[PDB]
């Protein structure tokens, strides 16, 4: 307001357990302090005034007001600060993610006196967590439906092929599922396009699933992509996929939006299919380290809106400056109580009130020599997608699936007995690749990686 | 009935020294009759898997669900990895009726620190949640190479790993607010070295 | 506008948002009879009708200079 | 009205056969007669006046008036009376239990000059019985659908265990049903709660039912609990349970109400499932012997509204002061003509006009040494629920079911040959527990009871 | 492990902010201690065991059990205690109040080792308050809908209801509403009897409302009873009452149940109708002190499920304590934050998280001489139902309506001036009745000056 | 209605609240003293009733640990 401390920057204020906290990282223009920039971010996310000329006639103010209760500098960087501000609970609709987004990040990111702004974390109170539905099924139910205990699950996207007929698509899916994989994923660009409409694809994929599951003895699946132009078309695809008896479907939660994702999650909860979420068009929002919305915020919003699997990206090829952040966020979507720890990026203590967890999917150019690492980083509550590490085996589709299956079971069997998986990954794989030609061929072309000196 | 095309399969599995000369139906009958202790007929299901029997088929015949089968196999393996090393026979004389669920959470640890973790978990009388958090803290300890007071908590004792977890979680706060002191007092109630104790006393009580 | 080192705070009202009415100078009465004659001297100030303040034009009462919400221009 | 006899207390009046009679037990304040209190109870349950200043303009009088035609003292107690009053037939809607309740017991229980009031019985005329639907199926149809003749039926609630995963729930249900029981009951606190939602429970229970019934050769069931927050949610659960092919469902008729119970009974009649009613929250109304609504009134109202099974509680551990009352209102809901007998609590002669009967369920901490008693006392047409007497067998779930089945068939087969079941219960059970280890273990775990000197 | 510990009476346990607290008043059988009975009440209304031979199948329990944590005794009475119990949050489902009732007061009342047991209060956490819908409209919204500010509202019940044809019913409603009342009420036990069916009555009542509305210039209303035998019939009656253009309906939430009341509340929110809740069949549960469910618990459960008005009964003639109790829960129906004041029955601090209020209704044959007292006890956020106090005037129905209207607004105006209503009530009424014949006739008829100390 | 020691809310005396109790026919090795015609446990090592677990549920309280209303389960 004036030299009077702005009535929005109140450092002596401690927040109640029914307040939504938010942590921005901001960098201001030359010649502007930090406290005023914090109070201005606080005033932009709510009533856009510092004074009381509009918002005071009889009583209706000082309640719907976002106080800013902490500001500190970032270590290492200069002219860059953290601002913690806290919103009441009465500003937000009950059960809507759209409203929370458009109320926090509505029009503050265009503030002129700020050079750049990033939203690093967020804390939902329990009173607000309990008005959303959450994931349709979760982790334990999703593990019980398919009857897969102990090991992580395997999958194989069919990415580089495009312009295949519907029947050859069904054929490749059959060869992959019969060989020993569990899931199989559609390319995410594949919708009903003139060379391959959707109903034909659904038909032949369902036939392949039934054949392979009948002649193998366990439960197989295929993530059918139900992303559509309208609510009607999308619900129609989903109903037809349920009719054929499919266990799981797929969606894109950033190009289609949050209204469509919430609608689909409620349908899936009513009708008993599992939902796999695919994060596409995300680097447009959370790549640069100085502007945008970090991805852990969107992971939380997805755990609230709905979804059972979520892509989180591997950590086999990162340093501990980002491996830490990815592990931190992975824990943020499996457990039930996460304590504040800034080394892993968690800013606030979040309690999830017995809401189920989602399941992380690790994908993208991985092969057999990575299996020791993954199996002990993500643990065994995860999914592993093998794009090229399966379809490129020297002699077919089914042998590649068999090779990956053998490697996975070797690594997990070994892990239980106590053997290390950082010292003894290579020799585990080599000792296993002696009574099976498939794993020998797969170990041949793919090269060993030698993570570091001896560990990590 | 051979389940078609299961190429992913070990050649065979080790059997105990007693049941080396039984057929498949003998295994089925001793499983369905519970006619042993769990660590005696866990290798039998582990071996039956490698003859074309799927966990649903074993569940149909014997009557143990798949989650219990997996827990039994992993628990027997962890118990063998414990007993084959330095120990005293009292805990293996204690892991005879209902030790599978507790042995299932320490499977994350290598054989060295396994026998050290077992003592803690059976002396403090802890359940699955505490065992999971203990194993997670032990595995998180090594990658905190640089921190505040890291080398004052040793590595070869589980209580000190857990105490370091609590201490670092409490330090991520400000002066008492009754939320830091609770965690310091939790950390002091589990540590078992002496540098840990005098450091946590320096912290919680008087500079 | 703004005060400079702290750029956001309004320079015309210094954050008050409201200001003394510039027509009656806070007196609340018209200094002169209007040409129209609707407003007469010594009765009521034409602009503020006696309240003796208005909103500051620069910030339109917000106390904010350059805020995206309110006086974005 | 005055010394003139109140125009409401008419002892020379005999009631028609189309009048609804009601018997209250009341106890008045010090310094108030008995006749005045009777006439006042009669005037409160209807037009609240003794005079004709409102209710007489042209003819609107003496047509909607509850005369009180009898008052007598209770034997034993002092300052405590029975008042019999009689209402016309034109006061009541056709087919609604809510209206009868809110017209009799609407606001008389708050009369100030009465110290305490209890409603002991009620008599519906045939002209009113025939406007309700009654139980969906009854006793004979319900016995023919399941194909169980001769013996009473067995069931086993799963009550002590809590927080069970849906799959382990299905597993325990399977082990019980396969061993030799007939039904199995959900805990009544179990609705869709965050650790166990309803659609997963329904799925896995249905799978268990199909497996056990296919590999045993008779018809099995499981009372699925369809109690819900709304009419829509409840009808949705019921439709899904019919789709899976379930024979029987469950409901709570006192916390959910009578409107929801009538709606559900009509749905069950249209769609051919049986309805099991669970009396919860009843001791709040009918425990104290001096205020409330005795339970036989609610048993009649349930036979009218709808329901095939009803909990009535055992009589193995009561004296003939209450064993009599329970046998009385067990006859009040199986037969077709019940004569007035005050020793068994029946106040009026009730004729049911060929409406079907309901089926009494005896539950709550009973074991094998009780089976001789229950068999004769409750008779063939009863359901026996074994809470802990089954799940606690020394070596599993299926053996406990086998033990209970063996004991039941031994007792009934012995009763068919004339042997007494009061003198020779123990030796019957011991002679049967010689060629079966299960019954031997079960007999050894619990303890003989020795009802009385030699009988009862 | 032995039970000399009882493992359920944890006297030092402090309860979380996401635990549901309950306060029982019990009196145990001769020979049984108090703390054992508290632990037994905690175990009966949860997993009914003190031991861990079942629940500890695989290291998973002690998070689905309630635990007693305070067993103070009652002042004055002997052999009767209070017991406080705390239940976790993951035992109940969302949006369902039948589940709360079934899980707390299920079989506990049938316990054998206690003589008597009553449930006095309950505290819902905000986490659980925020998942229910609440009142369809509230207080502010309904004052804005009806456009009546700064005074209570006035209603009349129609007493010669029996054997009255539908058209004479409509004519009586028209006379009353034309005089100056706001609401007329349909008797509780008038649904569809053969002498007067419901469609034939909704018709004529709507006709009378439309006529009087225009002539008076005020927004008029009549509570139409939609209590039916099924979900279908209830919905048909409500849809017809909406098509005619009626602004308010009625229900009975203790005979029809909570499932039907929640369904009706959701319909009323979606379609802009107000809902008035009648409390028939309540003394069956909450009259005697020894056993039952105190009424403030049912008032809380009602505010949760839905409802806009609620009967609460006059408080003019209660002695004390029994009067300060009533006022107590009136504040649990309008106020949003209520602090613990055991003198007024409130046991726990309850915060409602900005959920709307509910409107009290005072009923019971009050007459004009009671107007001051009421106008200063309930305040201006209430409705006043009159029975014989309107239909018994010597001149007719419209004169009785105008009499009550004049008395009310006279009392309200003096109260604005600051004249003490109770002290000057007789005087205020006398002066107004001088220039109005109807109020003078009423003053005399109801000779009860009702001395005020 | 067994009550342990002094009167209480009938903590069942037969087990004093343990709920489980020692099984009657096993001494030391969960052995079966009894020899029976079926022969499954007659030979020796496994006790017939508790199959070697050395405890069962208490017959008076069915494992609940207390009586009163809840003799059941």
């Amino acid at each position: 307001v004036k030299d009077y401390k702005l009535t929005y920057y109140t450092p002596d204020y401690t927040p109640k357990d029914t307040d939504l906290l938010a942590a921005f990282r901001f960098s201001p223009q030359p010649g502007v302090p930090a406290d005023e920039a914090g109070a201005a971010i606080a005033a932009e996310s709510s009533t856009g005034t510092w004074t009381t000329v509009w918002t005071d006639l009889l009583t209706d103010m000082d309640r719907y007001k976002g106080k800013c209760y902490h500001i500190e500098p970032v270590q290492g960087e200069e002219n860059s600060y953290f601002a913690f501000i806290a919103y009441p609970l009465d500003l937000f609709e009950e059960g809507s993610v759209t409203n929370i987004l458009t109320s926090i990040v509505g029009n503050v990111f265009g503030f002129k006196a700020i050079r750049s702004l990033r939203l690093e974390d967020i804390r939902f109170p329990v009173a607000l967590v309990k008005t959303f539905q959450g994931p349709p099924h979760g982790i334990q139910v999703e593990r019980d439906l398919l009857n897969k205990y102990g090991r992580p699950m395997l999958g194989c996207t069919i990415k580089p092929k495009l312009g295949l007929s519907a029947k050859n698509y069904g054929r490749a899916v059959y060869e992959c599922l019969r060989g020993g994989l569990d899931f199989t994923k559609d390319d995410e660009n594949i919708n009903s396009q003139p060379f391959q409409r959707w109903r034909d694809r659904f038909l032949f994929v369902a036939d392949a699933i039934h054949k392979s599951q009948a002649e193998t003895g366990e439960i197989k699946g295929h993530y059918l992509n139900v992303t559509a132009p309208t609510c009607e078309e999308m619900m129609k695809r989903a109903e037809f996929a349920k009719e054929l008896g499919m266990p799981i479907i797929m969606h894109d939660f950033l190009t289609a939006g949050f209204t469509a994702n919430t609608t689909l999650a409620k349908w899936c909860r009513d009708n008993g299919v599992l939902l796999h979420i695919h994060r596409a068009m995300h680097a447009v929002i959370d790549r640069q380290r100085n502007h945008g919305i970090h991805f852990r915020v969107l992971a939380k919003c997805l755990r609230l809106s709905g979804g059972d699997h979520l892509h989180s990206g591997t950590v086999v090829g990162k340093l501990e400056g980002d491996k830490a952040s990815t592990l931190g966020f992975v824990d943020l979507m499996r457990e039930d109580h996460i304590e504040a720890d800034r080394s892993r990026g968690v800013f606030f203590t979040q309690d999830w009130a017995s809401m189920p967890g989602v399941l992380p999917v690790a994908s993208g150019g991985i092969h057999v020599w990575h299996m020791p690492a993954l199996v002990e980083i993500f643990g065994d509550d995860s999914v592993l997608q093998f794009g090229g590490g399966t379809l490129g085996h020297p002699w077919g589709n089914a042998p590649g699936a068999t090779a990956n299956r053998v490697a996975l079971e070797a690594c997990v069997q070994a892990r239980n007995e106590g053997r290390d998986l950082y010292r003894e990954g290579g020799d585990i794989l080599r000792e296993a690749g002696k009574w099976s030609p498939e794993l020998a061929a797969a170990l041949d072309l793919w090269k060993e990686i030698k993570f570091e000196f001896e560990t990590m | 009935m051979q389940q078609l095309y299961q190429p992913f399969r070990p050649p065979s599995s080790p059997i105990p020294t007693q049941f080396r000369s039984l057929d498949s139906a003998g295994k089925i009958e001793i499983l369905a009759g519970r006619m042993a202790l769990w660590f005696e007929y866990a290798p039998l299901i582990s071996s039956l898997y490698t003859d074309g029997f799927t966990p649903p088929t074993i569940e149909e015949l014997t009557g143990i669900s798949s989650i219990e089968q997996n827990r039994l196999i992993v628990g027997a393996q962890v118990r063998d990895s414990i007993l084959q090393s330095i120990h005293e026979p009292e805990l293996i004389s204690a892991f005879d009726t209902g030790g599978a669920e507790l042995l299932y959470e320490i499977r994350l640890l290598s054989t060295t620190q396994r026998v050290a973790a077992a003592t803690f978990i059976i002396d403090r009388n802890i359940d699955s949640k505490g065992a999971q958090d203990l194993a997670r803290a032990i595995k998180d300890y090594p990658n905190r190479r640089g921190d505040v007071g890291w080398l004052d908590f040793d590595y070869n004792l589980p209580g000190d790993c857990l105490s370091f977890l609590y201490y670092r979680q409490s330090r991520e706060n400000k002066n008492p607010s009754d939320q830091r002191t609770s965690m310091l007092l939790q950390a002091l109630g589990v540590a078992e070295s002496e540098k840990a104790k005098n450091r946590l006393n320096t912290e919680l009580y008087g500079d | 506008q703004g005060t400079k080192p702290n750029s956001l705070v309004c320079a015309n009202c210094e954050g008050e948002g409201c200001v003394a009415c510039s027509q009656c100078k806070g007196g609340g009465v018209n200094l002169i009879d209007h040409f129209n004659g609707q407003f007469k001297a010594g009765a009521l100030c034409w602009l503020c009708r006696g309240k003796k303040e208005v909103l500051c034009g620069d910030c339109n009462g917000a106390g904010f200079i350059g805020g995206f919400l309110s006086t974005f221009d």
